[PDB]
């Protein structure tokens, strides 16, 4: 059956539904918990009061 | 840096942290060193060597 | 009838496929799983069945412990391939085994007893005259129609790409990425958990598989998905479980194919599909990679999610100088590609010398199949 | 083989003698150093490398340098506390500008000696003292 | 806390047995090779002097 | 009777940290004498092949 | 006196090493290598640490993902070689930087901007008082203790081949060829897989670093070699991963080696080694030829393997007219050779002269290095 | 152990009647070193058996019964579940992680909750991992003797660190992102 048909690319074995729907991405790292925050560079978190007791 | 940490940084110059004692020779000159020395040297030391067996 | 049909029997980690030289179509095509029972029979004089093997193992799901001969494209079991292979030609076929040249397919790296192995089974068992044993990939070109191109063959078991141009394959550029569909399986049944859905037994990760061939799609932007199903609930399906129960699978139609793009999922540190093709270009020769980005072909079941080209091309033409043009070529049968192109290979006539005949195995061991394929 | 052992023989005799050497007299002149500031508050240390693993003794040495009080050490005698310690004393060397690198809080309690030989060479050398 | 302990004492002192145990095994293995050295001197004495 | 066998487990360790010490020193003095030796065999061998 | 002794840094590929001028040997030995994690800190409590340098990156391998400053002899990422000098500094031998001149190694044939950015960071980040960069071959060729010679050094990311004939540098003649031992460690994972072992991450790569070190030796003859290995089971080592887990690497012990002398083997068109330095030779004059064949000077941990010499003699030997001496030196401390070459460069009286000033960089820029250095 | 209880003739059905299953387990199992030998054993004699006193003054007799419960901890085939056992799934997430930090991993083995507080539960854990485990690595099983209420004492020891109290999620926040802010927060 190969021997007859000229282009396998183009051959149907169901209807299949297709198409029914409707810069790469950067490499990303899971989150840390085990420091707060690096928004401020050389900052103590020792110094800084707690944050629900800021009011 | 005050005066007393300037003896420490002027002593951490040397290879080893101590200044060296003079008398002793220096690790270029000691029998340490593994390059390989000119052929007459070795010429030398084989003709003394020579010469205490004799 | 001097030459007759030899069958072409394609076997992967997810289904076994099976057909004659000429056909378009396989023959048979069923799941790789071995069954046995777990409980005990109670009514005296049904019928003893030690295992089950193909289809009759997926009807009866639920009472059997559902076993894979193939882990990652090795063959780690081998009287369940033998279970198979018999399976395959006295039942599925009803032909004679020992009257027919096999054609057999196999992942690019792999250890070589494996290769040894199943030629010293095809021919001390089933007593076959001659036997040859392909790369996929390679297959894949044959079933395009083009003999320059990349491949990339995405199965259940790996995920491999090899260039070849005008004929000549380079090995050097040939990579083995282990990610594969089972992975995405597990990934997805990790994921499942969070809304509360509890699948945990062999027999319910077939559940989970057609789950995820049926309600899963590759986002073309990942973090505007992200914020559209964050925002409204439009994006969301509902499933039928086999006993009447209704899951609204939601947000995670998107996060299970993710995976192959971003493996940092999963926990590996290896590049993705994309980046993998990409490298596997920039390891070849400076001339042949205008021809190699124009030949971009897919291969294999996993490449089957909606939208998966779309991602690709696009990854590909962030990754690549902007000069030139790709073209991603995804046919419509590429579930079949290596069985077809497979076919193709047993239809030419220079094919007959290549054969392992049974007269070389017996003067040179298994070994031979290390000169003859490949 | 032979040549193997005679490069093995080379590196463990003339790399290691040399390296001890030279961190030995550089111990021993930390030591001495650190003493002296110590000494105001009426603390010191035998050995360099095992008495800086609890951390107190570090954030005593800041408290004496900077003149400013540090907050207060965990109360505890764990592992997480020794850690807790020696990450407020990093903090505190981050906080003026004192650039430090390869230097975590589980490397100065594990007690790496090159390590601790390089956080007192650079409290020596960058930090400022006023008196 | 007595129990306690006399957990960690009886730790502290099964390490001090087990390096103890490597220690010896070193110093034979040194002194062999040392012995090994020893004898390869007349024979290589030997040649240089013939 | 456990403050009776804390001093008991504590002598063990005592002398067991005591001698592993020794047993150091002797190692550490082993191989340097053994690299020393090794050394002074290649000079004999540079004689020869000379 | 007012003599201060300069530091000697050899960075490489692989490792860095650093010392005083005028020593043995140096102070410093650690591996090149930038780690940073890749998994979930949960542990809060714990100091954080952003970046493992050297020796601590390598005892804590297994969270972090490896990365080589230094590739293929040129330098990409400029910060973390930054940490690699900074590191070395202050952590491995505790000096200040502004109080004594450096001295710096590189390959032959490199990016030209390399050397300018090596100045720049230099003399502006760490205020030295002056700096020189020279060439890895010539301070072998100084460690070697002779002023003719033709000396070939291959790291762990270039090979290079120079011949200087009584003081006078031949730059027609200087070969730069890219195979190294990263390659060589590429290639020792390619051929693992046949076996049947998986080593994928940068963890595993250091793991199949430690096995080429440890069991690998180079065949006087291959053909010959690889029929005794077929033969019998004789040529088998077993080594031991760090999970416990034992493998055995048989056949593969010499096939990794083999790839310096063909490298067809990697899918590279340029000639061995061998060939390399034969072509460098016959590339000189006519009469400085037969000097430059008693000579031959080998350099670097990639010339480390056992068996190498007497290889490289009998190649040279069958290439070389039947006539004339050939004689490979290979002292036995060589991986170290040129460090020690650049503790002779900073130790002579006329060297003084030689250094690249702070005010010479100021009133010319950074491009002094090219008027100044070979 | 209902189930297996049912098959001495004691019958215990209602939700209070639990309890009472609980505390007889609680106190009247244990680990068996070897199953099967301790089957031969319990079959042979009538040395194992133990007694136990109802609430309204009935006496029982536990025997078999007692090492048999514990087993399905290693056994899931015994409730039905084929999944596998303890020793299984703590080898296997071992097996999980990277080659390098297993050899830790094999030596710092920590239990922890009520259910691990079954006499001889920490022989049996470590015989059966050595048994999976190659014989070059050593395996150390940690069982601190109070360690029902480790989940809690750890707890109490989170909350008293300098930087937890940079670890909170405040009133405030909780006001200005709803709910959903435990997943942002909370590991
Ligand atoms: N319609 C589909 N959509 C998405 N994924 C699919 C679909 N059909 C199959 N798959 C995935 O592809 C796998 C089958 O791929 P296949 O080409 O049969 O692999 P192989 O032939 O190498 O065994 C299945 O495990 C499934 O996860
Ligand atoms: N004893 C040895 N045997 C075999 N190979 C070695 C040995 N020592 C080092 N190597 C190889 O040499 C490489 C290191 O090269 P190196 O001399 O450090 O280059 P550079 O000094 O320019 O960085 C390593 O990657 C390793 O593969």
């Amino acid at each position: 059956a190969i021997l007859d048909i000229e282009r396998p690319d183009l051959m149907i074995y169901e209807p299949h539904f297709t198409y029914s729907l409707l810069t790469g991405t950067p490499r990303t790292s899971l989150p840390h918990f085990h420091h707060p925050e690096t928004t401020r560079p050389d900052s103590n978190i020792y110094k800084k009061p707690p944050i629900y007791k800021q009011r | 840096k005050h005066l007393i940490e300037d003896l420490i940084i002027e002593s951490s110059k040397f290879p080893a942290a101590q200044p060296p004692d003079p008398n002793q020779p220096a690790k270029i000159e000691t029998d340490y060193w593994p390059c390989p020395p000119s052929l007459a040297v070795v010429e030398t030391e084989w003709r003394k060597r020579k010469a205490s067996r004799r | 009838d001097d030459d007759i049909a030899a069958l072409v029997v394609d076997n992967g980690s997810g289904m076994c496929k099976a057909g004659f030289a000429g056909d378009d179509a396989p023959r048979a095509v069923f799941p790789s799983i071995v069954g046995r029972p777990r409980h005990q029979g109670v009514m005296v004089g049904m019928g003893q069945k030690d295992s089950y093997v193909g289809d009759e193992a997926q009807s009866k799901r639920g009472i059997l412990t559902l076993k894979y001969p193939i882990e990652h494209g090795i063959v780690t079991n081998w009287d369940d391939m033998e279970k198979i292979w018999h399976h395959t030609f006295y039942n599925e076929l009803r032909v004679a085994p020992e009257e027919h040249p096999v054609l057999l397919t196999e992942a690019p790296l792999n250890p070589k007893a494996n290769r040894e192995k199943m030629t010293q089974i095809m021919f001390e068992t089933f007593n076959t005259p001659a036997m040859y044993v392909a790369i996929q990939a390679v297959l894949s070109l044959y079933a395009s129609g083009r003999t320059t191109g990349i491949v990339m063959d995405s199965g259940d078991g790996v995920t491999h790409t090899v260039p070849i141009y005008e004929g000549y394959a380079l090995p050097h550029a040939i990579l083995r990425l282990d990610l594969a569909g089972r992975d995405l399986t597990d990934y997805l049944m990790k994921i499942l958990t969070e809304r509360g859905y509890s699948f945990t037994t062999t027999a319910e990760r077939e559940i989970v598989r057609d789950i995820k061939e049926k309600l899963c799609y590759v986002a073309l932007d990942f973090e505007q998905e992200m914020a559209t199903a964050a925002s409204s609930s439009s994006l969301e399906k509902s499933y039928e479980l086999p006993d009447g129960q209704v899951i609204t699978i939601g947000n995670e139609r998107f996060r299970c194919p993710e995976a192959l793009f971003q493996p940092s999922f999963l926990g590996m540190e290896s590049c993705g599909i994309h980046e993998t093709t990409f490298n596997s270009i920039m390891k070849c020769d400076v001339d042949i990679r205008k021809d190699l980005y124009a030949n971009t072909v897919l291969s294999g079941g996993t490449t089957m999610y909606p939208g998966i080209a779309d991602r690709m091309q696009k990854e590909i033409t962030a990754l690549a100088p902007s000069t030139m043009k790709i073209k991603i070529i995804a046919p419509p049968e590429r579930k079949y590609s290596v069985w077809i192109g497979g076919s193709i290979l047993a239809s030419l006539s220079t094919f007959q010398q290549m054969w392992i005949s049974k007269q070389e195995y017996d003067e040179s061991g298994p070994s031979i199949v290390h000169r003859k394929c490949f | 083989d032979n040549d193997n052992s005679s490069a093995r023989l080379f590196e463990r005799s003339r790399i290691k003698a040399l390296a001890d050497e030279r961190e030995v007299v550089q111990k021993k002149t930390f030591t001495k150093w650190v003493n002296s500031h110590l000494a105001r508050v009426s603390c010191r240390i035998t050995d360099l490398y095992k008495d800086l693993r609890d951390g107190r003794m570090l954030i005593k040495l800041l408290e004496v340098l900077s003149g400013e009080m540090l907050p207060k050490p965990t109360k505890g005698k764990m592992r997480i506390h020794c850690l807790e310690n020696v990450d407020k004393a990093l903090q505190f060397l981050k906080e003026q500008r004192v650039h430090l690198e390869n230097m975590g809080s589980h490397d100065i309690v594990d007690g790496n000696h090159r390590l601790v030989l390089g956080l007192i060479w650079t409290i020596i050398l960058r930090f400022q003292i006023q008196d | 806390s007595l129990n306690r302990r006399i957990q960690l004492v009886e730790e502290e002192l099964d390490r001090a047995q087990e390096r103890l145990a490597t220690a010896l095994q070193k110093l034979e293995e040194a002194e062999k090779a040392a012995d090994e050295s020893e004898r390869g001197m007349k024979v290589i004495e030997n040649r240089a002097l013939k | 009777s456990l403050n009776r066998r804390i001093q008991l487990v504590e002598e063990e360790l005592d002398r067991a940290q005591e001698r592993l010490a020794t047993a150091l020193q002797k190692l550490e003095e082993a191989e340097k004498a053994a690299d020393e030796s090794e050394r002074g065999m290649k000079v004999i061998e540079s004689r020869a092949q000379k």
